[PDB]
């Protein structure tokens, strides 16, 4: 959905909900 | 802060990450994260992790 946009890499697990 | 713009629709992947549409203004950028940058977008106001990579930064 969307074909053009990057793959969101990685994220600090740090940063997410609770 | 820094600010950027979006160059993809991007749908925050992981829940508490910001969610925008190409040519979307982001602004208040920060540096929470060398890779996830924070957003707060000039547009509506939102806020959130974002992946670099998904815009640019306009500073």
């Amino acid at each position: 959905a969307k074909k053009t946009k990057p793959t969101p890499p990685p994220k600090p697990s740090h940063l997410k909900p609770k | 802060a820094p600010w950027a713009t979006a160059e993809y629709d991007y749908d925050a992947a992981e829940d508490n990450e910001l969610t925008f549409v190409e040519n979307d203004k982001i602004i208040n950028i920060e540096f929470v994260d060398d890779d996830w940058w924070l957003g707060e977008l000039e547009k509506d106001g939102s806020k959130g992790l974002f992946p670099s990579n998904y815009v640019s930064l306009g500073n």
